């Protein structure tokens, strides 16, 4: 068998690959880069083996001819007797988050607001929010929409990454990895908390597992789930206790993509890896969880269950499905 | 809608 070689994005996750791989007895190895695109890139010359992709990362891998390989799983709303490995992924709900203090601002108010974004190219964060806002308005100029906005992986000096902090030194402001406070579902759902921005682009679990303790995080261990409302589409406000009924999309989850050639060694060795540092895994919560990291979702997300197998050997398009797909294509006619 | 982007 060969070692797979991870991709690690940003030193965080770096340092959390390199304890995965010194658990693993180097059956992982690490590669890291500073953005997902990067990644991407070392996996597309063989420097890297794999890397967990949101689907907007998944749609720029796979036109490069990377393909999906295993999902991440979370806990199903309903029940399923089957092993969280073969039971069917669910799909995530994009939503728009405000705070209920802010009592305005619907769907239909957003121009000139300030908008918090999980990165450029990111589903929840911005292929589903603003395509739909580039059809609405009839308009290409995504860019001008909002007043300030942090987009981790837009051009630092632009309105788009106004709002971005950088990390504790205030370096490396809007880099779309875990070094930028804003970045990701995590830090554009702070951006919201903290009042930065008037608008998180982030999904549903995000608000549940940052609020009413459910975070111990010194930004969120103080945070009410009252206190935020989504944006339905139609223009009304809602408690974020129905999202079902409150959502812009449904997402595909996130996945590992790899090159097709490296796909077969890449699924045996991440399922046996999640069976020894997996959700119950035979050495988790005691030496090494794969799917934890304090919130921080780094690797995976951390309410990864488990890695599910896909249907059907899937093409990119089929995961990520034709309709978000053709979503994308349209939006990125923009640029 | 085509090509890889790198
Ligand atoms: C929104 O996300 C939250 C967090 O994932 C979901 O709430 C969880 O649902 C699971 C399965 O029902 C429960 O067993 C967990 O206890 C819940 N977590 C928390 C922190 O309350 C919720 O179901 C999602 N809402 C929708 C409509 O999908
Ligand atoms: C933005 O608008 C485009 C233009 O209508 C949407 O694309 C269409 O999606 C439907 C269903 O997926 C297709 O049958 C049409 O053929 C598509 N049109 C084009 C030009 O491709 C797209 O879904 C919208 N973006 C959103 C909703 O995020
Ligand atoms: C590493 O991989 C080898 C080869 O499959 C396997 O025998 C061993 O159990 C694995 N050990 C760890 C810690 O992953
Ligand atoms: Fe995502
Ligand atoms: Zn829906
Ligand atoms: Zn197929």
């Amino acid at each position: 068998y060969t070692r797979v070689v991870w991709c690690a994005v940003g030193p965080e996750e770096q340092k959390k690959c390199q304890q995965w791989s010194q658990q693993s007895g180097q059956n992982v190895t690490c590669a890291t880069a500073s953005t997902t695109d990067d990644c991407i890139v070392l996996v597309l010359k063989g420097e890297a083996d794999a890397l967990n992709l949101d689907g907007g990362y998944i749609y720029t891998a796979g036109k490069c001819g990377l393909v999906p390989v295993l999902a991440e799983n979370r806990k199903s709303s309903k029940h399923s007797s089957l092993d969280c490995v073969l039971r069917p992924t669910e799909g995530y709900l994009a939503v728009a988050v405000v705070k209920k203090a802010n009592e305005g601002l619907t769907w239909n108010s957003l121009k000139d607001k300030k908008s918090c974004h999980t990165a450029v190219d990111r589903t929840a964060g911005w292929n589903i929010p603003m395509g739909l806002i580039v059809n609405q308005t009839g308009s290409c100029a995504f860019d001008e929409f909002f007043s300030q906005s942090c987009a981790p992986g837009a051009d630092p000096k632009s309105r788009l990454c106004a709002l971005c902090a950088g990390d504790d030194q205030g370096l490396d402001k809007c880099v779309p990895n875990s070094k930028e406070k804003y970045y990701g579902y995590t830090g554009a759902f702070r951006c919201l908390a903290e009042d930065v921005g008037d608008v998180a682009f982030v999904k549903n679990d995000t608000v549940w597992e940052n609020t009413n303790g459910e975070s111990t995080a010194d930004w969120a261990k103080n945070l009410k789930r009252e206190d935020f409302r989504l944006l339905c589409l139609d223009g009304t406000r809602k408690p974020v206790t129905e999202a079902q009924s409150c959502h812009l999309a449904v997402a595909p989850n996130h996945a590992v993509v790899s090159r097709s050639d490296r796909a077969a060694h890449v699924e045996q060795v991440l399922l046996h890896q999640q069976a020894l540092f997996g959700k119950n895994g035979k050495n988790c919560p005691d030496k090494f969880c794969l799917f934890k990291s304090e919130t921080k979702n780094l690797l995976f997300n951390d309410n990864t269950e488990c890695l599910a197998k896909l249907g059907g050997r899937p093409t990119y398009e089929e995961y990520l499905g034709t309709e978000y797909v053709t979503a994308i294509a349209n939006l990125k006619k923009c640029s | 809608l085509e090509a890889c982007a790198f």
